[PDB]
This record gives structure tokens, C-alpha cells and sequence, in this order.
């Protein structure tokens, strides 16, 4: 099988900067047959060239195809925040079709600080025997952000889970909830809940809490 | 435009067979220039061309080698679909499965796809999800409320709010699978404070494994300015127009309608056009007034000074624009062609060297065959120990253009130079 | 109807004299069917009798044994009132005195009575109580009033005048080693009233004369700095992050760092004495030494900064930048031929395709150092990595000569962190 | 003098059971100079029986005196809550006039929990260099109770004072008082405050706690 070699397999770059994107085939593909494919998150790819230079039908004219071979080429002559989306190379020039690892292009934007919620575990989860904690940090960026917990002022270790969206194709940022998780008796031992957010857009820690009992 | 409407189910117990079936709309199975395939995709094993079926006045089947003595793709031509079986399952065939047109002889591309399937190959039972409510324990203009969606099994569900009437603001986070090998998320969303006493928030969860549809009524208890220049080539070209941009962001919903005073040497002037509030994703005001400024004028080195009035500053604030002052010094321009050493790659770099330029505000071009060159860089400009300024410009081309001969050149705007222009040719010796 | 109001201090030094009164309303102090009374109640001792007046048509006085000695039961007919007189008191005569009508000649049952006088026979003095609120720290809510370090017993509690006797538990005074009384009294009230109503304690100490009425209620900005390149990259050289705090005025208390290493304290940090600006602010540096292989390694580092005293802080957080690092190419140029016509031409070495941006350019000639250079900051390209130029002016006749002049490049992903590429007229 | 000897010396009863009450004379006591007497916590004692056998003004028809020489008793019918109370024998048949010991009557109810509140020392009492903390066990029945201070988990002895009310004569139960002390030095020295309670109507011990500092 052919295989193509996708470089880089990040790429991190400003709307309105350009984007160059290659292509390296294991052996040599007949220009009609190469490819390139656009996918967003929870969709199928779509097709955005074919024959290595055609835009395809309602393709932006920022994207355009080139190379020959062995190397081609992807670029986006002005980035767009809705570029945000892994792009794959794809030949058949020999039999069986097959498709690059991917260039995962993600958008630059200047830092936002997360605006941070807390959610005490509803009185219908409690009588379940289940204690649900969550911690939301809405549209930030960059995507690197710290979740502590703290139960009466003390440091939990290994009862919490993080979960983060893809990048928001409009504004560019990213969401983040943090699940603590806890029996109902153990979550009638303490009082105060707690969960402090670290980020590069917040000059000191954000404490967002409650007291179990006023809810 | 051709349709593609996958079904079947996805949970398949391993040993056991997977089934889906792949409708088309718009076009014929049996079409001499189609190819109706299955594709897979899987973190880790990408993207992977499973097989198709085609029609040449007779039904051809082709398989990828992996799965050859496994599958099977079947066309109907009552129904005008086709359908994917792949026997004796394993936890390698976890992915999600789409059905695909393969068009066009001369190009055989992948025009049309289904939506997808998530296959998830394990011998645990369907279950439907809980619902619980993520209300706030008790200043702020917008609140967050939102549903915690548990213990169901297999993946996917679908999350709406108030029946698909709310979509703004809304995050629904991906699935994790918890220890007790059942799924776990959060769908979240922003609205604001003062409709949460007025307003129902409901969220819907839709698993169509279990065939549930689960319900769940959530119930609850600064400005900054920015002064930009004219663009360098604007000031040099008669036929541009250069401009200086005041731009106001952080602007409060509450405290709007910015005031913009211009003064040009101290003068209050009265031709600037400001543009009116514009919201931001992140809810505040951006507003934006631009002065046409006169050639000579910046040139001479007139000062323009954007006086910004509004109730979320106290005192107003200013900023001030004008070129650099100093005596304009003339940029030498050189081309130097790649190295002997970057001849080895299909792109090579030709340089433009461009120095003892003053003061720093200049425009760098490639051109080839009177038509733009755009993969080029230009370095920012560099202060040199003689008080001038230095840059370099890169432009990459393909090294069989380069080796045919043609003549790329580089085009220099700045004030210091004859007719404010200057162009430098570089070509195969 | 018949009552009886007594009157009188209940306190009596050893060796004096109590002395009290019963006024009587309802009924003559003469009644030839009544005999006026003193009856004494204590723990141990019981009810016990004391004595009598009664008139007959002239005055009689009768009396307990035990105290006949002592003791005197005076009427007064111009106020209706009667009095006990008992001398020479001892610890003994510790005890709740009541005055009583005894009365109808067949039957002599004691019908009305005083409302009892508590009678502590002490040297002690008189001391009023001190009164604190008792309140929660933070359906059905308590509250109180501790009436501490009173003597002789007893004080009156009430609560808001009287108009609140539901839930009301005052108890009963204990003498503390210091020989004076302490007690609590408590109310219980709605937690919904709380905001609304007002809870008032009033405490009557008649001994000292005190009525207590107690109401019941319940600038700077930070810059971190990476390590220099070269640094990180040479074992014989030393990393730093660097932590600049600007703004800090002339009356600002000591600006204080804490580090951090991946969230764990260091506390090697060496902190430069505070130092005034050309713009009168005041700028302060704290510098980190690093591990070379821990910032390679992509390790955190966060510097806190606060102010001696004040509890407000602000925090940053530097890391070696995200990404796959990637090898530089590194080029050469001669001059260009137009350059030729000057006494001084230019070196060029592009270096391109690096990440991260992390990078030191150098030139040299003969194994020596050529220091007439100027190097272009990297610039992001289209494909993610970054490139430069640096540039290196010599003599022209130094490069006529055949010198051979080396563009030196130091970055993390070359193979010892170090390339060299040579440029000679050929 | 005539002694009454009065027995039993207490007596606990239900409400709506019969009290018997006995008072034996040591000389014969003529029936019209034999009385009986209720005196309830801070009051005189209330004429009850005189005579031997008639009720007084305003007794209630459920308490009757029977007897003659030596040997008298007075009997409640169907005991109340309010009939909580020390019960007196008088005679007055030889000079002097002499009263029995008494019999406690005290009232049997079921089992009530006390309701547990904690009290931190006053700002106006730390000022005065004295910290009194008071815990409170509201309503309980029985009397019986335990009350522990943890000063930051570590058990006190010999620094604590209790005082108990007289059994309320409505619903029959008690309350207490557990006051603390200590100096200001050495309330400062320590942040928990906690006062644990056992007793019978609690299914495991109930603690109130403050920490000195958020009050
Ligand atoms: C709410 O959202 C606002 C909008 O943000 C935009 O939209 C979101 C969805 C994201 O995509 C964002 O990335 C995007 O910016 C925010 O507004 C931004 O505020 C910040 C300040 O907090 C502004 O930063 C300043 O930017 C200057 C450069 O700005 C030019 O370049 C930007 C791209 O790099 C571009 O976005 C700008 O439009 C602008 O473009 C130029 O415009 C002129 C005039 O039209 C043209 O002639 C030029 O050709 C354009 N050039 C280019 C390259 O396109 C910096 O110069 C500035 O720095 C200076 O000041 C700081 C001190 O503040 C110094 O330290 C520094 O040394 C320097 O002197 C500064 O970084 C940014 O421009 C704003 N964006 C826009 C579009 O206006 C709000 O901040 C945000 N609010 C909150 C609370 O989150
Ligand atoms: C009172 O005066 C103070 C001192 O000013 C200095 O002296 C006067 C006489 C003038 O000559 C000034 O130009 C000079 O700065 C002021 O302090 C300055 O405050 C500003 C903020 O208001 C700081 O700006 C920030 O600068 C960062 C970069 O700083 C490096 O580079 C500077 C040269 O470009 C250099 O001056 C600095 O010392 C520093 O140098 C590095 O130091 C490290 C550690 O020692 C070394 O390892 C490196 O090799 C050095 N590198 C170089 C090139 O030498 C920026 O990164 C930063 O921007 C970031 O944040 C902003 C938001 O604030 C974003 O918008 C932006 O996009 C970016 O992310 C920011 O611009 C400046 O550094 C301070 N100067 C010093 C020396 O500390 C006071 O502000 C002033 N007060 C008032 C009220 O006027
Ligand atoms: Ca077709
Ligand atoms: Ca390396």
C-alpha cells in the first residue's frame, strides 16, 4: 500500500496567517488521484481538492492544492477561525485508496481567562447515594488550565475527572468541566466544597464554592 | 446534492457479525462512474479504506487484505442502498464506520460520505442514561446552568436544550467511560441572570440505543485603546489611501456610545469615519474610528493624537501616532539565490537583503512573470549599529522553477528610494 | 384575694442580724383567726417552722426552740406588714425564708404564702454581674445570655421585658472556685424571625443594684523570563528563570517571591535588593537556577509574588513552548556581487525549519570569535516552524583573502546542541 | 416535736397513673391539723389538702387525703404532667407546727433527643481575659447525658461545669448547660471548639463544632 506521510502533525498559526501543509507519498502518485479532506469534530471529512489542484464544489478560494509525485501541498492563503479541523491527504493512484495521519490545525487568539461555575450535586443525585461535584471553566484559551479540588480546605488526589471541547470554531476557545465524585455518606462528612482554576489569563487562582446545606 | 443516510446498530458482541446499510438519494447504485465503499476510522489506525462495490455491466467487489475474509459489501438495487457485514468481531474493529461515493473515473475522489456509525465491539448490555440537574447553590450578569447525563451504555447521546430552541452558549462535553464500564457527561450552558426567575431550561437526552428520551427541568434558587499607523506602502503610493486606526475593545453593554476627538499637530480635526459598536464573542463592545491621514502629512511627521471619552474611564483616554523622527536614509537591495546545499529539496529559498534603511516603515514584495509571488516571510526590521535598519525576505519556490530559469524579483517600497520604489531580479545563471 | 409581699437583703455578714418584711394586702395583721409566720426552707433541714404574732386582744409571740434566743416577729399595724428579726447569724441559718398566714382556729393550715427570700449568710461583698451574648459562630434557631461572676444569688432573667416565655431555659446559678455565681439563660426561637425580631436578656441583680439590658445578635506588575538559550543547552553554563516585579512604589512593603517547581517549593531563588527607575516606580528581581534537563523536560516554573503583610498575591507560570521540536537547516550565502563594490560586505546564514523558536546564532573565523554581527528574531513560518538571518559584515579584503568565516547555531534539537557552517570565497 | 415520716422519698410515674403518697406521724395527729402541701421549683409551697381530706381552694378533684392518727396519705387519681412537684405532710395537732421530708413526684415520657447547640465566647468576654464556651443539649428525657469538649480532638477534664433544669412541667423534659473555661492565652493557643453528646435518644454520639477565627 501507498503510504502518506502527513507534516507537521500540528499546526498552530493566527487567522489571517497562511498555512502550508505536506503531503509525502512512499512512492510515486499520479496527480488526479491525490486528494485532500477537511474534518470538523463529529462530522465525516469533507472533500475540499481533488486531482492534487481542483478546489472542490463550495470550497472557499483560500484553500488550493499543488505538488507532484511524491510531495504535495495544502494551503490556506489567509487563515479563518472555522478553519479549525484535522486535514488529511488521500491517493489512489495504486490500489487500495489510502489516507494520510493527519495535519491537526488548531487557531491562535489572544489569552481569555475562564469564568468559572460550581454546581453542588442535585437533591435527586443524593438520595441515589451518589454525590456528583462539578466544576465549570467556560471559553478560554490557551487549552492549559489546573483544577484543584479542595473538601474543607483539604488537596483531593484521584477523585476527579476532566473532560475539554474542541476548539470553539467562532471564538477559538475551549471549555472545561471537572467531575468530583463521591459516595453520599462521604460527601455528608464535610462542608465546604471547593474547586480552585489556575490559568495563564487569571493573575491569582479563581476559588469558586459552596457550603453543603445552604443549597 | 447526493445523500448518504447510514443505519444499523453499533454495538456489536464480540464473535458476532457487524450490519449496516448505507441508503443513497441523488444518485444510482448501479452508476458506471460511482464506487460505493466503506471507510473506518479509529484514533491510532486513522483513517482506513475497507472495500466497495461497483457495477460495470456486472457487480465487482474489492476489499482491503485485513478484512477480506471477513466482509462483505452487498448492493440493493430495490432499495437502491448497500450494505457492510463484517464477521467474527474483535475490540480491534471498535471505530466509527462511514459509507462513501468513490466519483469520477479520472479522479476517484471521496465526494459523498454518510454520517457515521460508533461500532463498539463489547458483550455488555444497552442501558439508558440518568439525568440530573447542575443548578448554582444560590452580582453577575450571566449564570451557567446544565444537565449531568450518567450510567448509560453504548456511546453516542445527543444533548438539545428547550427542544432544540436553545443552541447559544451551549457546551456538551465528550463522554468518559467510568469504572463501572458505563458513560458519563455534562452538557452546560451560559444564559443570563435576570431570565432565570421568568425562563424554563430543559435539557433533552436523546439515546437511540435504548430507544429513551430523557427530560430534565433545571430549577434554580474596564475600556482599552489601540492606535495603528498607516500600512508603509499606503503613505508611499498617490493612488492608496493611508489611514490611522483608533480602536476601542472592552466597551461594557451598560457604559456604551464611545466619543472619538482627533487631533492632527494639536488641531482638532472632523473627517474621521467611526464605525458603530460591535458585539465580541466574549460579550463586550469593540468600536473602531479611522482617519485618512495626508501623504505628506505622515511623511512630514505630523502627530495624531486619538482622544477616547467613556463612562468606564474616568479620565480620558489618549494615545498619540507619528513617524519616526531622523534623517530617511536609502535601503540597498540585494537578491541572493538558494545554497548549493538546499538544491537536495523540491523547495529552495531566494533572499532579499534589504539594509541601511530609516526609518523602519518600508513594504517587501515578490513577483514572477508580472504576476504576485505569496509563499514569501519577511523578517521583522532589525536596528543595525549605524543607527540604520536591515531585513531579510524569503521567498520559497519550488526548485524546478527555479532550475527552468525564471526570474523572480523582489520589489522594495520606502520613502528614501527614487519614486518611492526599487526592484531586484534573481534568476538561474 | 389574700397575699403576701416580703422584702429584705437576703445577704447577712456571720455574726449579724437579717431582718425582713411581709406586707399583707387582703386581710388585717390584728385577724383574731390568723397567726403571722416565718417558715424557713434548706436542703437537708427541711421546712422548719420559725414562729409567729398573733393578736388576741393583746399581742402574743411564740417560737421555734432552736431559735428563741435569737429571733423576733414584729407586727406593724400602721402598714399591715410583719417583720422576722433573727440575730447572730451562722452559716446554719443559710436558707429560703417565707412569710405565712397561718389561719382558721380548727384546722391552722398555712394558706398564703411569701414569695421567699433567699437568705446567704457570707462575709463576701456584693458584686453585679457581668452579661455576654450568647449567639452561634455562624427551622429552629438558640440563643442566649451567660451572667457570669455575680454574688449573692439571685438574678432575675428575663426575656424582651417579659413578652417571650415560650422556650425559655434559664439555669440554675453554680458557685465558681472564685466564690462567685455564674449561669446561662437560653431561648429557642424561629431561625425565619432572626432578621426581623429583636432578642433582648434583662438581668436584675437587686444586691448590686444593676439592671442589664443585652441584645442579642448574629499597583505592581509581574514578568517571568525564560532561561537564555546557550544556557540550557551547555552543561558548563547556568539556566535561570527570571521574575520581574515593575511598579512597586517607594512606601510598598518588601516585595516577597515563592517558587515552584512543577507546584513543589524551592527555595534556592537568589532576590535582588529593590531598585528606583528613572520614573520614580521602584522594579524588584528574583532569579531562579534551573535544571538543564528539567526545563528541556518541559518542567513548570511559578513565581508568587505578595507584599510583607498584605495576604492579595500575583502568580506566573513559564515552560519550555509546546510543540515537537524540530532540527534547523543552516545556510550559508556569500555576498551578493553588487555588494562588491564596497569596502565592507555581508555574511548571510539562514536558519530555518526550528522549533521551538529557542535559539543562539554565532559567527567566528580562525577559532576566534567575529562579533560585527546582527541577528534577525525568529519568524514564525507557514508550516509551523520558524526561521532567521543572521548577519555577518567583514572586510572585503578579509573575505578576498580565502578566510573561511562559520555561522555557529545552538538549538535543542541539533545533535550536541550544536552546528557549524563554514562560507569561503570559492 | 412530731415527726412526719413521708415515703417513698421519690416517685416516678406516667402520666394517668395513680400516686400514692404516705406520711407516718411519730405521735397520734388529730385529722383537722393534718395537711398536705405542692411546691413546684422556685415557688412557696401551694396549700393542697387540709384537715386530712379537703381540698383546698382551687385543687383539682384528682388529689384526695385520707387517713387519721398516725397514718396518712395523699393520692392523685390520674397524675399529670403538671402535677411534677415536691409533696409536703404539715401538722399542726401538737405546737410545733412540723412538716414531713417530702416526695418528689417526677414524670415518666419516652425518649426525646436533645437538640445540640454550641456557643463560642463572646468578643466583649475575650476582651476581658476569659473565654466561656457553652454547649447546650435542648429537651431530652431521661435526665441521663453525657457531654465531652474536644479542644482540636483532644479530650478535656476538669475545666467544664454543668447545670441541668428541673423537668419542664408541659412536656416533661430536661435541658443542660456544659460551659468551658478557659484563660484568652489558652483559647488562642487552639482553632476546633467541639462539645460531643451521648445519650439514649441519639443512635450515635452528636458532635457541634465552631473554629475560632470565623466567628
Ligand atoms: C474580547 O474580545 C476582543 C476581540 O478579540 C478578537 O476576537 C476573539 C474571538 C479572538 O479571535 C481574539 O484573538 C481577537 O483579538 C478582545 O480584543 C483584543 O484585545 C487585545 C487587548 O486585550 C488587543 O491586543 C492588542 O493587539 C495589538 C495588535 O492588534 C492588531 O493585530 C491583531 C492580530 O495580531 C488583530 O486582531 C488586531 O485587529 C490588530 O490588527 C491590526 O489592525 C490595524 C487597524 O485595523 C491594521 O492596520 C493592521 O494591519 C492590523 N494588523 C494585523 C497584524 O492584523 C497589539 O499591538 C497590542 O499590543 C500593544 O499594547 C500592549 C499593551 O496592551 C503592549 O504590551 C504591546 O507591547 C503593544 O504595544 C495588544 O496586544 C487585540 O488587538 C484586541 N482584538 C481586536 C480584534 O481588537 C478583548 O481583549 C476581549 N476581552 C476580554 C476581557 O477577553
Ligand atoms: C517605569 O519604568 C520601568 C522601567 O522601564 C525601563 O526603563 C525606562 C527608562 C525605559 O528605557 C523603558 O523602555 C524600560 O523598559 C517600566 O518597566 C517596564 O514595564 C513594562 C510594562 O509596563 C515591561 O514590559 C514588558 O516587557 C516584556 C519584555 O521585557 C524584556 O525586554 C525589554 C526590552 O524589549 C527589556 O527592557 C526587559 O528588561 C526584558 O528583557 C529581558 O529580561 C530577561 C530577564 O532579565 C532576559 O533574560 C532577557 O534576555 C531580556 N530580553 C531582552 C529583549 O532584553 C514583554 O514580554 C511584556 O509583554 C508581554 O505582556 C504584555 C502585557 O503586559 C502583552 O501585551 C505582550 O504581548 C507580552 O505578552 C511587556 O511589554 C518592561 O519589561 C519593564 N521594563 C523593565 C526593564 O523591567 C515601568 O513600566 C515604568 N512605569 C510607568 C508607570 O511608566
Ligand atoms: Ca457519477
Ligand atoms: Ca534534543
Amino acid at each position: 500500500d501507498i503510504v502518506l506521510t502527513q507534516s507537521p502533525a500540528t499546526l498552530s498559526l493566527s487567522p489571517g496567517e497562511r498555512a502550508t501543509l505536506s503531503c509525502r507519498a512512499s512512492q510515486s502518485v499520479r496527480s488526479n488521484y491525490l486528494a485532500w479532506y477537511q474534518q470538523k469534530p463529529g462530522q465525516a471529512p469533507r472533500l475540499l481538492i481533488y486531482g492534487a489542484s481542483n478546489r472542490a464544489t463550495g470550497v472557499p478560494a483560500r484553500f488550493s492544492g499543488s505538488g507532484s509525485g511524491t510531495d504535495f501541498t495544502l494551503t490556506i492563503s489567509s487563515l479563518e477561525p472555522e478553519d479549525f479541523a484535522v486535514y488529511y491527504c488521500q491517493q489512489i493512484s495504486n490500489s487500495p485508496p489510502t489516507f494520510g495521519q493527519g495535519t491537526k490545525v488548531e487557531i491562535k487568539r489572544t489569552v481569555a481567562a475562564p469564568s468559572v461555575f460550581i454546581f453542588p450535586p442535585s437533591d435527586e443525585q443524593l438520595k441515589s447515594g451518589t454525590a456528583s461535584v462539578v466544576c465549570l471553566l467556560n471559553n478560554f484559551y490557551p487549552r492549559e488550565a489546573k483544577v484543584q479540588w479542595k473538601v474543607d480546605n483539604a488537596l483531593q488526589s484521584g477523585n476527579s475527572q476532566e473532560s475539554v471541547t474542541e476548539q470553539d470554531s467562532k471564538d477559538s476557545t475551549y471549555s472545561l468541566s471537572s467531575t468530583l465524585t463521591l459516595s453520599k455518606a462521604d460527601y455528608e462528612k464535610h462542608k465546604v466544597y471547593a474547586c480552585e482554576v489556575t490559568h495563564q489569563g487569571l493573575s491569582s487562582p479563581v476559588t469558586k464554592s459552596f457550603n453543603r446545606g445552604e443549597c | 446534492q447526493v445523500e448518504l443516510q447510514q443505519s444499523g446498530p453499533g454495538l456489536v458482541k464480540p464473535s458476532q457479525t457487524l450490519s449496516l446499510t448505507c441508503a443513497i438519494s441523488g444518485d444510482s447504485v448501479s452508476s458506471r462512474s460511482a464506487s460505493w465503499s466503506w471507510i473506518r476510522q479509529s484514533p491510532g489506525r486513522g483513517l482506513e479504506w475497507l472495500g466497495r462495490t461497483y457495477y460495470r455491466s456486472h457487480w465487482y467487489y474489492e476489499y482491503a487484505q485485513s478484512v477480506k475474509s471477513r466482509i462483505t459489501i452487498n448492493p440493493d438495487t430495490s432499495k437502491n442502498q448497500f450494505s457492510l457485514q463484517l464477521n467474527s468481531v474483535t475490540p480491534e474493529d471498535t471505530a466509527v464506520y462511514y459509507c462513501a461515493r468513490m466519483d469520477v473515473p479520472s479522479f476517484r475522489y471521496f465526494d459523498v460520505w454518510g454520517q457515521g456509525t460508533l461500532v463498539t465491539v463489547s458483550s455488555a448490555s444497552t442501558k439508558g442514561p440518568s439525568v440530573f440537574p447542575l443548578a448554582p447553590c444560590s452580582s453577575e450578569s450571566t449564570a451557567a446552568l446544565g444537565c449531568l447525563v450518567k450510567d448509560y451504555f453504548p456511546e453516542p447521546v445527543t444533548v438539545s436544550w428547550n427542544s432544540g430552541a436553545l443552541t447559544s452558549g451551549v457546551h456538551t462535553f465528550p463522554a468518559v467511560l467510568q469504572s463501572s464500564g458505563l458513560y458519563s457527561l455534562s452538557s452546560v450552558v451560559t444564559v443570563p441572570s435576570s431570565s432565570l426567575g421568568t425562563k424554563t431550561y430543559t435539557c433533552n437526552v436523546d439515546h437511540k440505543p435504548s430507544n429513551t428520551k430523557v427530560d430534565k427541568r433545571v430549577e434554580s434558587k474596564g475600556p482599552s485603546v489601540f492606535l495603528f499607523p498607516p500600512k508603509p506602502k499606503d503613505t508611499l503610493m498617490i493612488s492608496r489611501t493611508p489611514e490611522v486606526t483608533c480602536v476601542v475593545v472592552d466597551v461594557s453593554q451598560e457604559d456604551p456610545e464611545v466619543q472619538f476627538n482627533w487631533y492632527v499637530d494639536g488641531v482638532e480635526v472632523h473627517n474621521a469615519k467611526t464605525k458603530p459598536r460591535e458585539e465580541q464573542f466574549n460579550s463586550t463592545y469593540r468600536v473602531v474610528s479611522v482617519l485618512t491621514v495626508l501623504h505628506q502629512d505622515w511623511l512630514n511627521g505630523k502627530e495624531y493624537k486619538c482622544k477616547v471619552s467613556n463612562k468606564g474611564l474616568p479620565s480620558s483616554i489618549e494615545k498619540t501616532i507619528s513617524k519616526a523622527k531622523g534623517q530617511p536614509r536609502e535601503p540597498q537591495v540585494y537578491t541572493l539565490p538558494p545554497s548549493q546545499e538546499e538544491m537536495t529539496k523540491n523547495q529552495v529559498s531566494l533572499t532579499c537583503l534589504v539594509k541601511g534603511f530609516y526609518p523602519s516603515d518600508i513594504a517587501v514584495e515578490w513577483e514572477s512573470n508580472g504576476q504576485p509571488e505569496n509563499n514569501y516571510k519577511t523578517t521583522p526590521p532589525v536596528l543595525d549599529s549605524d543607527g540604520s535598519f536591515f531585513l531579510y525576505s524569503r521567498l520559497t519556490v519550488d526548485k524546478s522553477r527555479w532550475q527552468e530559469g525564471n526570474v523572480f524579483s523582489c520589489s522594495v517600497m520606502h520613502e528614501a528610494l527614487h519614486n518611492h520604489y526599487t526592484q531586484k531580479s534573481l534568476s538561474l545563471s
